[PDB]
């Protein structure tokens, strides 16, 4: 949840 | 690398009415897959700042979210279920530009995706 599902 | 501002969830100028499809829209599609578990990554606008994606929006210009399109079946927004319709398939068509397809979150959409067609498959007279 911290990169709201993106893959960073 | 601020947000733009969200898409428009309501003007009082466009005319508005009821129909059997918006109905559905809202109470059968919008509804199960608001409930469902990978809903969540699109619930609301992708937040750039919060997130740290200073891409997304030099990437996705045409923005949508089912917070926006829950917000816009409640205001009475659409007149046809086309509109409605197609702002699903931008936030699916916009998770399938940015995200790289091997990347969680596009497998995420695509189980949405495929539950929406079915639901949209079952829209009345």
């Amino acid at each position: 949840k911290s990169t709201g599902g993106k893959a960073p | 690398s601020m947000n733009p501002p969200p898409p428009e969830t309501s003007n009082p100028n466009k005319p508005k009415r009821q129909t059997n499809q918006l109905q559905y829209l809202l109470r059968v599609v919008l509804k199960t897959l608001w409930k469902h578990q990978f809903a969540w990554p699109f619930q609301q606008p992708v937040d750039a700042v919060k997130l740290n994606l200073p891409d997304y929006y030099k990437i996705i210009k045409t923005p949508m979210d089912m917070g926006t399109i829950k917000k816009r079946l409640e205001n009475n927004y659409y007149w046809n279920a086309q509109e409605c319709i197609q702002d699903f398939n931008t936030m699916f068509t916009n998770c399938y530009i940015y995200n790289k397809p091997g990347d969680d979150i596009v497998l995420m959409a695509e189980a949405l995706e495929k539950l929406f067609l079915q639901k949209i498959n079952e829209l009345p007279t």
